[PDB]
RNA sequence: CAUUGGUGAGCAGCGAAGGAUUUGGUGGAUUACUAGCUAAUAGCAAUCUAUUUCAAAGAAUUCAAACUUGGGGGAAUGCCUUGUUGA
């Protein structure tokens, strides 16, 4: 037999993504 | 910060001899011994009989 | 995905977990010495004791193995359990049960390595998880019976899953199933990584340069009809070779010799390709028989070469580099030998790349010309640029005399040079 | 050593205590209002909890060699020389396209016995048992016929 | 301009016009806004079902697409746009006549790029504003500073500074001081594209001659260069799975995938989009995520997976090559043919110039699908003749339609150009059928009809033969022989008794279909193009070259109406389903509806392109139309 | 789903039974399917006997006993409409309860109805057993709470513990303490030797569904999506009662222990795995069991429970347990 | 002589860098497209949980509650109802 390639399902994961909205700032 | 769980190692519950007895812990915890006066009547019932 | 596919990826987890009787026997049974009924009956210290008499034979044998003594065959290691440990932890355990495979990969002939590596399958179980190392640490001695064993005891990856009729056989796999192993694109990535630790640790040694060399050149035959195929290969070892080149062992070089010299007659590549390949191959080369192998494999990519420049002039850097390590003398001889292969087209490009860059050497032209015929177009492309020299370059008496023998053999072609050129 | 200076965040004074996500910056439950170079540096510290650092960025740089065969790789991808240059054809994989029929504008009642193209001149000519000498234009995409001649009871073998 | 019959309801097939998309989180979910024409459409990235569609047409087409959350802004000529679910919440117009160029948005701050390269800061009213709208500052970048703005870009971790990159070099201005902090070294190649990277201070610059430049700002010097001779770089992309990986798209087409670790190629992915439409035009990865979300011209959107590595160790080292994942798509050249596929108005069928032939579902997106080109294995057993690189059928010029016999067997016909056959389409299976009928005269196929029972099949050939074959069994049945010229229109009653032609040498033949005789010949004084039948009401209208529609009652053959006033060729016209409207389009761009019974025209429409293209839903809810430009289906509402 | 969970005694097999009828019994750690029923019906909840080798399932009308394998060995006519379970491992008893307001007690080993009790309150909507004395905790829509005997017609006592119908009830281990939720958003932490109330946390964010009890006595409590626990909460001191959230830092309001929140899904049900630093999950779209240090018993004790207990000790130790089985009459307060 | 019986040896015909059969995996549809989480008139989406607690409101003599049982005959001891005895 040769190496047998499957395609398994995918379901999305939650990540962490930086919010840009700390960086203004009001002197 | 500071994690610890419960961890067991099989082979000092699980023998790694195929000969060797399994081992035995013991708690003589009352909470884990429930029904003390109930049983042993009952223990003495069944001798009776 | 139903239940019993999840439930499935939960068991091979837990593998070695050792649960209750049932799976203590069946991991506990699994050895490289002992059948299943006695070894069942055996215990930790019983085996820890025999592997540390192996462990000192083969520390007598190389040093390098003594420094496991105090890591993995201490007598602190046969309380530890790697199902209790953090994952920190296993992943350090991991390296260096994959620095002793590297070691123990050329003794396994020897007796002691069997024993040594039984304490590591019994108490680190490393047939259930670093089954691909130690496959791969044990794939050129696949005829040999100690790789039957391995065989019986493991769980084949993904990726060795043509061994997988072989396990529990009588018949040894045979030398063209190893060639499907290779054959797979993934597995090559798989092996050259493995390959590559072994360079930069000095851990190769012949035996595994020969049989992955032949693993690498029958891949090619195999593929040779397919030249899609044979494009999607060029990445993979020609970065081997690379890799091989640049390793100070000679026997490493030889086989890079071996694996490019196959790749130029498979396939044509650009002839930027073969120049960098002189380049690497040049760059490292010091030891003689590589030297000798050396020569051969840079005539023969010249050979390969069948587009316009086929015979033009090597790079100024090129020429410079190839008579460092080949200087005249040594090239004369290898002409010399009546046995020498086919090598014109790299000689019409050294022949010309001599008068472009050195002009000392116009008598060796002469001397080299006289050896090896040179072909029809081959000599004309030699005359049309020693035109050149003397409308350039003050007339010599070795100029002239490259000249007159022309003259001698094909007269009338030196005309239609000169009638094309002045 | 930053290449620039902004001065403009040595003197900006942001409050955490606002929005809910600033509030992990504080290092303690007292501080409530931080000059910009540490506020920077905390907003630093949370990327990086939440971006790791590869090995890369930090400790590789690009800023006769024996790499020489590694770098050539990288630079091409295509790894077989130009056929169109060179003009020695391919040993076992020949390029070869389909064309028009030739006799498909004026078929030929017989086998063709013999075809000989023109020297020079683009024709064709075929012949056969039917008696008959066609020539034809082959341009490759009409191949028209421009004349036929019958040779009675004269079969053309050749 | 302005219809009382008909109102403009939305395009059809249209999934992106070119214009690089642009993707929002809303909590774990990813959206994903792409630009088409004048309206924006989003679709949720696990799906790819459309969510929302902006409500009105921009004035002018858009330009650039910046998302954030819940609020998408959109940039069309001197004004950016703020929607919200596709309702516009507040309109900002800049106050000078340069058109936006690019869009950037980080806190507070909205940054503008005109052409003339000048940046206009918009900053939020109140810190708790969702959005900004008041109106900051304006920074001008001048040649002397640096060439032509090629993107703004915002670092993280950077107060109130906006990353200028320009063709020459990259700047860095102060936003709420409006100072240029610092300007970077001049590059030696134009550059293309800008990319911040998930590392600090470092933003992936792509060069036009295939080079790609780890600048870093704060060092404020080059970190890596990848070389990709011989392309141009139109995206880049970082993954942040925890993979140092680097996709890099290009106007070839093709996608390059690099490990920074290891200093490789993982596996490059070739004419994942069309080079003539742009190639790659956007490619970027999903945070956090190994799906890869491709877009280019071609009206294509794509999503790619990395699927986990085969090896329990060296993971890193064996990398599966990326697996295509799921796809929206439609035509990349404007649809020549249209059809409505059933009586309701759930499917329309679409041919287009790119010779592919698409279903599209009015109802819901998702529902649209291609038929297959896939030929079944030939009855007889003989090997079927084509080449052996596979390519798809011609344009189609005609097409026919019945659903009496869906399921059973074939039950469309195609007339392709300059083919000497008709094919047969499967609209269950959504394949091309088994059957290929043939003119049998040496003319090419000009006219395909259908009998309302769903077997016969007529074919009308460019040298004037009716061919008639059998849909179940593809046999050739009967043959016509009374046109000289082209036959232009060929129409069978619903009660399969009498049976009507037409052609360019302008005589109308009337017969009897089950008898096989010519029950009479009219002639019409120009060549008639075109004919459409309805066969409740037993008329069929014929568009004649003299400019003029002639309506003509079949049961007794002679002409009841004629419509006078196009200007130029009648490109189509249909009927209304109830029989009573007739709406044609002509070359002079207009779309007139004409009353029948009292035979003159009550409506008036201008189209700014020719419309090709006129079907009416068989419901009357709906008019579908397309034109010579845009790769969509205009679909109109009957507020009669 | 959703799935209700019920680990075995020893924690060594998972009994997972969905709503619209999919049951399945496993040995969670080796990955080994014992059973799978597919019955296409409405399950509300199952049970393990004596051992893994039979399970109960409450279906639509009626209750059904399976063995190892799956196979069925009885329809226990006699239960009706029962939508709790549970399994008295000394005394050999099941007991449910449902719609009926029938307290059943059935002996498995004798295969006879020891007693059948009328609750007359309406519907059962929690119930739970005392383990230190077997006596049987039924909460109802009236608000309170029956402590019941197979050998009584009439209640042990009543404990009025709610304005609403209690959700959930859940006792410790050493039949000390008894956690009440109800649906006027309340916990209410109760001394039940001495029948004191000790605390009562009179607004929560939304009502409670379930509260269990672990060995170590951590509370755990699950309010929709939420999963949230408290440790040391059980006990007679003021500081130790529930709050969500310490107000300026106070050492002496007890804050969650820990906190986890399913973003989609509704809890289903909550059960603590017996020896092992975790709390299993039921929910809509499956299972999850959450790593909490310190939930568990460390210590086990191998002749009454075994979690490595092989095929020969448990067909031994079926025997003996069932020699000295209690008789039913002896349960008493 | 007929096989509409099996197994083979070959033609005519079809025929563009091959053709035929079987099969594993994944993706899109199979109802008609208004986005994720929460304690929801808003926050979050890097979560807060160091304001999350108080106050207000909130307890039917329904103090009722198997509409849920395979048929025939009973039911010692149970259980239900009714009375009764002594506190």
């Amino acid at each position: 037999p040769k190496v047998v390639r499957e395609a398994k399902k995918v379901e999305m994961t939650e990540a962490r993504a930086y919010n840009a909205d700390a960086d203004t700032a009001k002197a | 910060m500071k994690i610890k769980t419960i961890k067991r190692s099989a082979d000092d519950y699980v023998p790694v001899k195929s000969t060797q007895e399994s081992q035995m812990p013991r708690n003589l915890n009352p909470e884990l011994h429930p029904f003390e006066r109930a049983r042993e009547y009952t223990k003495a019932l069944n001798a009776t009989k | 995905s139903s239940l019993s596919d999840q439930l499935a990826q939960v068991a091979s987890n837990n593998a070695t977990v050792a649960l209750d009787r049932k799976r203590r026997q069946k991991l506990h049974s699994a050895s490289l010495i002992y059948n299943s009924k006695t070894a069942a009956t055996q215990d930790y210290d019983f085996i820890f004791e025999n592997a540390s008499k192996a462990l000192e034979e083969l520390s007598q044998i190389e040093p390098k193995f003594a420094i496991f003594s105090r890591t993995l065959f201490s007598e602190s290691s046969i309380s530890l359990d790697r199902n209790v440990q953090t994952k920190e932890e296993i992943k350090d355990l991991d390296n260096a049960i994959n620095a002793y495979l590297l070691l123990a990969s050329s003794k396994w002939y020897l007796a002691p390595t069997l024993h040594a590596t039984e304490w590591l399958v019994r108490r680190f179980q490393i047939h259930v998880k670093n089954t691909e190392m130690l496959l791969l640490s044990t794939l050129n001695y696949y005829q040999t019976p100690v790789f039957k064993r391995i065989l019986s005891i493991i769980k084949l990856p993904p990726l060795f899953n043509c061994l997988s009729n072989f396990v529990r056989s009588e018949k040894p796999p045979t030398a063209l199933t190893m060639i499907k192993l290779f054959n797979d694109m993934d597995f090559l990535k798989l092996y050259t990584s493995y390959l590559d630790q072994c360079i930069k640790h000095n851990a190769t040694y012949t035996n595994q340069l020969l049989f992955t060399t032949c693993c690498f050149i029958n891949v090619v035959a195999f593929n040779s009809n397919n030249d899609e195929k044979l494009n999607q290969l060029v990445p993979i070892l020609l970065e081997i070779s690379a890799k091989l080149l640049a390793s100070k062992s000679k026997d490493c070089q030889i086989a890079a010799h071996t694996i490019l010299v196959v790749f130029a007659t498979a396939l044509p590549l650009k002839k930027t390709i073969i120049l960098a390949a002189m380049e690497t191959i040049l760059s490292n080369l010091d030891a003689k028989e590589a030297k000798h192998s050396a020569l051969l494999t840079i005539c023969k990519l010249f050979q390969t070469l069948k587009g316009q420049g086929n015979v033009d002039q090597l790079p100024s850097k090129i020429f410079k580099l190839f008579d460092s390590k080949f200087d005249t003398v040594s090239i004369l001889t290898f002409l010399d030998k009546e046995d020498k292969p086919v090598c014109d087209k790299f000689i019409t490009s050294y022949t010309r790349s001599i008068a472009r860059y050195d002009r000392s050497k116009l008598n060796i032209i002469l001397s080299l010309l006289k050896k090896i015929r040179l072909e029809r177009y081959e000599v004309r492309l030699i005359i049309t640029d020693l035109i050149y020299l003397s409308e350039i370059l003050e007339d010599k008496s070795q100029l002239v005399e490259l000249f007159e023998y022309f003259i001698s053999i094909n007269e009338d072609l030196v005309l239609k040079c000169l009638k094309s050129l002045g | 050593e930053a290449a620039w200076i902004d001065s403009d965040d040595e003197k900006i004074k942001v409050p955490i205590l606002v929005t809910n996500k600033t509030k992990k910056l504080r290092t303690s439950y007292n501080e409530s209002k931080i000059n910009g170079v540490h506020y920077i540096n905390r907003l630093r510290s949370q990327f990086e909890k939440i971006y790791p650092r590869p090995k890369w960025v930090d400790d590789e740089s690009d800023s006769g060699d024996i790499n020489a065969l590694t770098k050539i790789l990288s630079t091409t991808y295509n790894y077989k020389d130009t056929l169109s240059n060179s003009k020695l054809l391919p040993p076992k994989k020949l390029d070869i396209v389909r064309l028009k029929d030739a006799n498909a504008s004026h078929p030929s009642h017989s086998a063709i016995q013999s075809l000989s193209f023109h020297p020079s001149k683009p024709l064709l000519l075929t012949g056969g048992y039917d008696k008959t000498l066609r020539i034809y234009h082959i341009d490759g995409k009409t191949n028209h016929l421009v004349t036929s001649l019958h040779l009675v009871g004269s079969p053309i073998q050749t | 301009k302005n219809s009382k019959i008909f109102s403009p309801f939305r395009i059809i097939g249209n999934v992106s016009n070119g214009v690089p998309f642009a993707t929002g989180t809303l909590g774990s979910t990813f959206y994903i806004v792409t630009c088409v024409g004048k309206t924006f459409q989003i679709y949720d990235a696990n799906t790819l079902h459309l969510l929302f569609v902006s409500e009105k047409e921009t004035p002018s087409s858009i330009v650039a697409l910046s998302a954030h959350f819940h609020y998408v802004y959109a940039a069309y000529e001197n004004k950016v746009g703020i929607y919200k679910r596709g309702i516009e919440e507040h309109l900002l117009e800049l106050e000078t006549d340069a058109n936006v160029e690019h869009l950037c948005i980080f806190g507070d701050y909205l940054c503008a790029s005109t052409d003339d390269n000048s940046i206009f800061i918009y900053k939020k009213s109140d810190p708790q504003d969702k959005y900004p709208s008041e109106f900051y500052t304006k920074l001008t970048v001048t040649e002397i500073q640096g060439g032509e703005i090629v993107s703004l870009q915002h670092l993280a971790t950077y107060l109130n500074k906006l990353t200028v990159v320009t063709k020459s070099n990259v700047l860095l201005f102060n936003v709420r001081t409006g100072k240029l902090v610092f300007t970077s070294n001049e590059f030696p190649d134009q550059i293309t594209t800008a990319e911040p990277a998930p590392v600090l201070d470092i933003i992936a610059l792509g060069t036009v001659t295939g080079e790609v430049i780890m600048f870093n700002m704060r060092k404020g010097k080059r970190i890596r260069t990848i070389k990709i001779p011989q392309s141009r770089i139109s995206s880049l992309s970082f993954r942040t799975d925890g993979s140092s990986h680097l996709s890099v798209g290009t106007s070839s087409g093709d996608l390059i995938f690099y490990d920074l670790d290891r200093r490789s190629r993982i596996h490059v992915l070739k004419n994942i989009h069309r080079e003539s439409y742009g190639g790659v035009t956007q490619a970027t990865f999903l945070n956090g995520q190994p799906i890869i979300v491709t877009s280019g011209g071609d009206n294509s959107l794509k999503e790619y997976v990395f699927d986990p590595s085969l090896s329990q160790g060296s993971g890193d080292v064996v990398v599966q090559p990326p697996r295509y994942l799921r796809s929206r798509g439609g035509h990349s050249q404007p649809p020549s043919y249209i059809a409505f596929a059933d009586s309701q108005s759930h499917f329309m069928l679409s041919a287009s110039k790119d010779r592919s032939l698409w279903s599209f579902s009015l109802r819901k997106d998702a529902q649209s699908q291609e038929m297959s080109q896939r030929l079944h294995k030939k009855q007889d057993g003989g090997r079927v003749g084509g080449s052996t690189i596979k390519s798809k059928f011609p344009e189609i010029v005609a097409l026919a339609i019945e659903n009496a016999r869906i399921g059973e067997w074939e039950n469309i016909i195609t007339a392709h150009k300059d083919e000497k056959f008709a094919r047969t389409w499967d609209m269950r299976n959504k394949r091309v059928g088994r059957w290929t009928f043939d003119t049998t005269d040496d003319g090419f196929v000009k006219s395909v009809a259908m009998s309302q029972c769903g077997n016969f099949g007529f074919i009308g050939s460019s040298n004037g033969s009716i061919t008639i074959y059998n849909m179940q069994s593809g046999i050739l049945r009967k043959k016509y022989k009374l046109h000289k010229r082209a036959v232009t229109g060929i129409s069978l009653d619903g009660m399969n008794r009498k049976m009507v032609s037409c052609g360019l040498d302008g005589i109308v033949g009337f017969y009897d279909f089950n008898k096989s005789t010519l029950l009479g010949k009219l002639k019409l004084d120009a060549p008639i193009t075109a004919m459409v039948y309805h066969r409740s009401s037993d008329l069929f209208a014929l568009a004649l070259d003299d400019l003029s529609i002639v309506v003509i009652d079949a049961v007794t053959q002679r002409v009841v109406r004629q419509l006078w006033g196009h200007s130029n060729r009648i490109t189509a016209f249909d009927f209304s389903p109830e029989g009573r409207w007739i709406v044609s389009a002509s070359l002079d761009s207009t779309i007139r509806t004409w009353d029948l019974p009292t035979g003159g025209c009550i409506d008036g429409i201008i189209v700014d392109n020719v419309a090709t293209n006129v079907k009416f839903s068989p419901n009357g809810d709906l008019l579908a139309t397309t034109h010579v430009t845009g790769n969509g289906i205009c679909i109109w509402t009957n507020r009669a | 789903g959703p799935y209700h969970i019920k680990y075995a005694k020893n924690g060594t097999h998972l009994l997972i039974t969905g709503r619209k009828g999919h049951v399945a019994s496993m040995d969670w750690r080796k990955g080994q399917l014992r059973a799978e029923l597919f019955l296409n019906e409405t399950c509300h909840s199952a049970t393990y006997l004596q051992n893994e080798q039979y399970f109960a399932v409450a279906q639509k009308k009626y209750t059904f006993i399976y063995d190892h394998e799956g196979t069925e060995l009885h329809r226990l006519k006699q239960h009706i409409e029962a939508r709790h379970l549970d399994f008295l491992p000394y005394h050999y008893l099941l007991v449910t309860a449902g719609e009926t307001g029938w307290l059943k007690y059935h002996d498995v080993s004798t295969g006879q109805l020891v007693s059948e009790l009328r609750t007359k309150a309406g519907p059962t909507m929690a119930m739970a057993q005392n383990p230190w004395n077997a006596v049987m905790h039924l909460g109802h829509s009236n608000g309170t709470v029956s402590l019941w005997s197979p050998s009584m017609p009439e209640p042990l006592v009543k404990l009025l513990s709610a304005r609403g119908p209690v959700n959930s009830i859940a006792i410790d281990r050493s039949g000390y303490y008894m956690a009440t939720t109800g649906a006027d958003r309340s916990m209410k932490i109760w001394d039940i030797r001495n029948f004191k109330q000790l605390h009562s946390v009179e607004s929560l964010p939304t009502p409670g569904t379930n509260v269990s009890i672990s060995d170590t006595g951590l509370l755990a409590l699950s309010r929709g999506p939420h999963v949230t626990l408290w440790k040391d909460a059980l006990k007679l001191s003021g500081d130790s009662k529930p709050c969500f959230g310490s107000m300026g830092g106070n050492p002496h309001r007890n804050t969650p222990y820990m906190s986890h929140l399913f973003a989609g899904n509704k809890v289903e049900n909550l059960g603590f795995v017996p020896f092992e630093d975790l709390l299993g999950v039921g929910h809509q779209t499956g299972i999850t069991n959450l790593i909490v240090p310190g939930a568990g018993e460390a210590n086990y004790d191998a002749l009454e429970l075994n979690p490595f207990e092989t095929k020969k000790q448990r067909q031994e130790q079926e025997v003996r347990t069932l020699l000295n089985k209690l008789p039913a009459d002896t349960i008493t307060l």
